[PDB]
RNA sequence: CUGGGGGGAGUAUGGUCGCAAGGCUGAAACUUAAAGGAA
């Protein structure tokens, strides 16, 4: 149509450069491009063939149609974050991962758990973590990993690391790849916040040991 | 294991662990972490 | 020093910026440079020139550009101007005293829109950066700044007090819920750049980049997020350029609707959109062929609801529109355009035929512009001005009324001159063609058709004005005397390079001219004898201008410096670097060494010949100087410039510990005077019902930083640091260590904040009682041991609570870890392989060791 | 296809004959552009 042109038997029809096409199993003797203005391409191997498709503006709209999605479900945690209901806040915070936000949505969450009253969050929060396939959990904890270094973010990732454990087959767990350089990563990290937690409860004493010496005072 | 930085391009991954994602980020908080990367990187 | 300031501007009728429509057809006010004008259509003579108060190149003007006028906004009834600049200031007008009421800074860039809302007292405000901000007009402050677009404003439209759309210069539109000034829903409009939006209530219309026009469906009243604005098909348009302003109107006497799409070129779109009638009868036409298919049909509705209209064109590229109506046959429509001109057009249209082929204008504001940037100024000895332009619009201004009295027709006109007895105009063209004007007879004396081969560059009359010389890039000068009043060539000097300025000395006695081979040559007129040749500018070299005493010359050129020559022996004597971009005129006073240097970077700069000072920088222009004349006697100046301007001058602190024990001590007050309007309650509750107590009002800081005194105590016990803590919390006594008690007993029932800060609480709280522990046990109050157990109980309970999580993690991850080693670790029975094993496949780190 | 100063290894040089330094270039009669160098 002008300028840039197709080649032949590498192993593949190629154009000029970019987009390497599918090709073949073996060589090739082959070009028909010369419908209507540049339509169906047909490029044969020694049996099989291709009839490659048409001006090439099918991709655009469907590259054009995602950036809309994403910029039409980004306002959406927007107005999650504002009015609350975290669960499809958690969940589409997942699929756009942001992170902070993810931090914000399980953290107040955990903190209006703590608030009101086997569930640790409320209910439908902890099934819509409980329903969350393997790429989205496995990224799930390589984000409790790394708030976990924390001492103050770390409650949060303990909680989430609780949840997933408690709802999730552990089998399964082990079997999804990855996920033993994760907790193999935050296992002495809760090891530590153990001993500091038990080492705090065990001079929370010091309020009991006062209680026994302001009752002897009569 | 140490909190290094992000294996993602529109992630920030401080050491504290506080992961931020550039597409999140607003404009003065994308101005503020990119003076502040300047600073951790004059020293 | 007597120094200079600014008289008058004109020159300029529409610039860059809106127009707003006023009714008495009716007047108009516009945007002149800086300032407003308003003009009467009907005659068109210039009603007012609201202008800022201080002459620009006074005393107190400020050493940058002026602030360029870009969005004229109207309040009709009330009567108020609100103005936009290019720096982000708005200034309101009330017209009828035409004084500032209202400066509204505001802003980082130049505005974009503004608008009047809820008819007064409401001005929302639209920039180039990205924000919009509404402003209340009774109190004088930006109450609102809507934040969340990428890079510039390009409309809005908003409703009172609950919803606002705008459309920005990124691809997005946005709606604006006015109560919490957050964004609720934001589509991508167009994918390049949306540039347009109107509506009438149902229906919404946006454009983008090139003709792709997008009906929305905006229903205020729904609920779900992703649905507030939709989007209902596309149409096209005929321009492939930017639409960037549509607006509509409801003609009475039926009801019609009516939108323009204007364009960036020369063309605005009319539509009518239809009638509700024609709809519901039109939908069976295409609904014809009898349903999948017919319901794709009927889904793919703009061409359907929308019919186009007369396409008005114009001459010149369109800058800004906006009409009236009445009777559906005088869509009536002022526009103003980009060579400054304003063109009031009126389509009629007899309800079902536009009868017209094309629509009529019916006035038309030009007389007061040159459609074109002035290439060439000149002045008479005092009273005429000559103006000369690309289009042929040679004009005759007069400095005491600032009018054209006088116009003509010549051509790309580049240089011009008076001549000596006044009323006869000399001017040479782009092409080779001179030409020869007056002032009482019209235009053409006679034109000299082939005056040179090519583009004349400059000429200069004598001193006595028989004889002028023009230089031309035809490498050559030619010079030209006065036969009775005809032009005679006599002579003709070729040269090697391309002559582009001439001059000759004010007593007739040299000829310097600038070749553009970086050099000027000095010759005397009496002999054409080579005097001398003045060299090093080292860049083609613009205007050259002779002293009064035929002893000095400066030299101009596009190195961004003028020289100062000594004429006797072709010595310089400063090289002073001015103007960033390119000096473009430079002319002496009359009788003294001073001289004014204008530039292409919009600055006129005043300098002396002597200590080679600048003596002024003036600041009055907004783009390229193109050309400055200094009276012959006297002395003042005129400039004029790029963008269609011509302009005259004339002369004249606590610390951690006491924060804490303050925040303390407001804090557990209101705690403990709420616990006694609780007791008050239950007591007035369980007794007999005859008084209470009146009302405990809330603390003004805590209503003011809108914080529980819990919150804010733990706020403050937050921002405290750790090195200092140890000292704050001794530094206060038992008195505070007992209401310090007292408000960790409070905190540990909100139960959010105790998990949130639990570590906080137990360091604090553990130091306090362990440093205050021997009065602490000497105390003896029943109260105080209650709450020393119930603070023990609820903390105890937070630790184990999160403590219990933390060991059944530990046990979890490791029994996770555990039962995948034992799946598929590895098979060695030998424990020294095993070891090795195990050894070669351990986590390393190294590390750097002193020996 | 005849014509010859005086050893080898060094050292110094207020003599004679040379060659060689400066110091951002542009850039001087001009404290002067662009661009380049250096750090």
């Amino acid at each position: 149509n002008k300028q840039k042109q197709l080649i032949s038997c590498g192993a593949d029809g190629l154009i000029k450069c970019l987009k390497t096409l599918d090709g073949h199993n073996n060589r090739l003797w082959a070009l028909s491009t010369m419908n209507d203005g540049d339509m169906i391409v047909s490029a044969d191997a020694d049996g099989v063939f291709q009839f490659w498709k048409d001006c090439t503006e099918q991709e655009i709209e469907e590259e054009q149609e995602k950036a809309k999605l994403q910029v039409e479900q980004e306002q959406s945690l927007q107005n999650y974050m504002s009015k609350g209901d975290w669960t499809n806040a958690f969940l589409l915070a997942m699929t756009l991962d942001h992170p902070m936000r993810l931090f914000n949505v399980l953290k107040r969450a955990l903190g209006e758990s703590r608030s009101r009253q086997e569930v640790i969050f409320n209910e439908e929060l902890d099934q819509a973590i409980s329903i969350l396939n393997d790429e989205q959990l496995i990224l799930l904890m390589k984000r409790c990993r790394d708030w976990n270094t924390n001492a103050k973010t770390h409650t949060i990732a303990q909680r989430t690391i609780r949840c997933i454990l408690m709802h999730h087959n552990i089998a399964k767990l082990s079997e999804i790849p990855g996920m033993v350089k994760i907790v193999d990563a935050i296992i002495p990290y809760t090891q530590r916040h153990f001993t500091r937690v038990d080492n705090l409860v065990e001079q929370s004493y010091i309020l009991d040991y006062a209680l026994v010496e302001m009752d002897k005072l009569f | 294991y140490n909190v290094g930085k992000a294996e993602k391009d529109g992630e920030i991954r401080l050491k504290n662990g506080v992961a931020m994602s550039k597409e999140e980020l607003t404009r003065e908080d994308k101005n503020r972490l990119r003076r502040a990367l300047k600073r951790k990187r004059s020293k | 020093y007597q120094r200079f300031e600014q008289a008058a501007a004109f020159g300029v009728i529409a610039s860059n910026a809106n127009c707003v429509w006023i009714p008495a057809p009716g007047q108009l006010i516009t945007s002149a440079l800086e300032d407003v004008n308003i003009w009467d259509i009907k005659t068109g003579d210039l009603v007012s020139k609201l202008s800022d108060g201080l002459p620009p190149g006074a005393s107190d003007a400020r050493g940058a550009k002026p602030a360029e006028c870009t969005y004229l906004e109207a309040h009709k009834d009330t009567d108020l101007l609100a103005v936009g600049y290019a720096d982000g200031v708005i200034k309101v007008w009330d017209l009828m005293s035409k004084t500032v009421l209202l400066n509204f800074n505001g802003h980082k860039a130049a505005i974009t829109l503004l608008q009047f809302d809820g008819t007064g007292t409401r001005l929302i405000s639209g920039s180039k950066d990205s924000n919009i901000i509404v402003w209340d007009l009774v109190g004088e402050v930006g109450l609102y700044k809507l934040r969340s677009h990428k890079d510039s404003i390009t409309g809005f439209w908003c409703q009172g007090e609950d919803w606002l759309i705008s459309t920005s210069k990124d691809g997005m539109i946005k709606l604006w819920d006015l109560k919490t000034h957050q964004c609720i829903e934001t589509h991508i409009a167009h994918t390049g750049e949306c540039w347009g939006l109107a509506v009438k209530d149902d229906l919404l219309i946006t454009t983008g980049t090139d003709s792709q026009v997008k009906i929305w469906k905006l229903d205020i009243e729904n609920d779900k997020m992703g649905g507030k604005l939709t989007e209902m098909g596309i149409f096209e348009k005929q321009s492939k350029q930017r639409g960037l302003k549509i607006e509509f109107i409801t003609n009475s006497s039926d009801k019609t609707s009516f939108f323009y799409i204007q364009n960036a070129d020369k063309t605005i779109e009319t539509f009518r959109i239809r009638k509700e009638e024609e709809i519901a009868r039109g939908l069976k036409k295409r609904e014809k062929r009898l349903l999948t298919e017919e319901e794709i049909a009927k889904s793919i509705y703009s061409s359907f609801i929308l019919h186009p209209f007369q396409t008005i064109r114009s001459l010149y590229k369109i800058k800004s529109a906006s009409w009236t109506t009445v009777s559906s046959s005088k869509l009536e429509l002022v526009l103003t355009t980009s060579s400054n001109t304003i063109e009031y057009y009126s389509i009629p249209y007899e309800k079902r035929d536009p009868t017209s082929p094309a629509p009529l204008k019916t006035h038309t504001i030009e007389l007061q512009g040159q459609r074109t940037d002035v290439r060439s100024i000149d002045i008479s000895d005092d009273n005429k001005l000559l103006a000369t332009a690309s289009n042929g619009s040679l004009k005759i201004w007069n400095i005491k009324t600032h009018k054209c009295i006088r116009t003509f027709e010549c051509g790309y006109a580049l240089t011009c001159k008076f001549l000596p007895g006044g009323l006869l105009v000399i001017l040479g063209t782009r092409n080779g063609e001179l030409q020869l004007f007056d002032l009482a007879s019209s235009s053409l004396l006679d034109t000299i058709e082939d005056a040179h081969d090519a583009a004349i560059w400059s000429l200069d009359l004598t001193s006595d004005g028989k004889r002028l010389v023009t230089g031309s890039a035809d490498k050559t000068v030619k010079f030209w005397d006065f036969k009775v009043l005809k032009l005679h060539h006599d002579t003709t000097l070729e040269l090697t390079d391309d002559i582009l300025c001439v001059r000759v000395s004010p007593d007739d006695r040299y000829l310097a001219i600038s070749l553009l081979d970086n050099t000027v040559k000095v010759f005397f007129l009496d002999s054409m004898k080579f005097y001398l040749s003045l060299y090093g500018h080292k860049l083609p070299v613009l205007s050259i201008d002779i002293s009064f005493d035929s002893k000095m010359i400066i030299t101009s050129s596009a190195d961004k410096n003028i020289k100062i020559w000594g004429l006797d022996f072709g010595d310089c004597h400063k090289s002073l670097f001015a103007h960033q971009d390119s000096i473009m005129n430079v002319k002496f006073l009359p009788q003294s060494h001073n001289f004014f240097s204008c530039s292409k970077d919009a600055v006129v700069k005043y300098w002396d010949g002597e200590k080679f000072e600048c003596i002024q920088k003036l600041y009055a222009h907004q783009s390229e100087v193109w050309a400055l004349a200094v009276a012959t006697d006297g002395g003042f100046v005129v400039s004029s410039s790029h963008d269609h301007s011509i302009r005259i001058w004339e002369e004249t602190s606590l610390k951690a510990g006491e924060r804490l024990m303050e925040a303390l001590d407001l804090g557990i007050a209101e705690i403990e005077g709420l616990e006694a309007y609780n007791r008050d309650m239950k007591l007035w509750q369980r007794k007999k019902l005859g008084e209470a107590p009146i009302k405990p009002q809330g603390n003004a800081v805590l209503i003011a930083v809108n914080k529980t005194p819990e919150q804010y105590i733990m706020d403050t016990l937050l921002r405290i640091r750790m090195s200092q803590l140890e000292d704050a919390l001794m530094v206060m006594p038992f008195s505070y260590v007992l209401k310090f008690l007292k408000f960790i007993d409070t905190v540990m029932q909100n139960k959010t904040l105790l998990h949130s800060h639990l570590p906080l609480i137990c360091k604090n709280l553990f130091f306090i009682i362990k440093f205050n522990h021997k009065e602490l046990v000497s105390q003896k109050n029943e109260e105080l041991k209650l709450q020393i157990n119930r603070v023990k109980t609820e903390l105890r309970s937070a630790l184990k609570s999160t403590e219990d999580d933390l060991g059944f993690n530990v046990q979890g991850l490791k029994f996770v870890k555990q039962q995948w080693n034992l799946r598929h670790n590895y098979e060695f029975v030998d424990e020294y392989d095993q070891q090795e094993k195990e050894s070669n496949s351990a986590r390393k780190r190294v590390f750097g060791t002193v020996i």
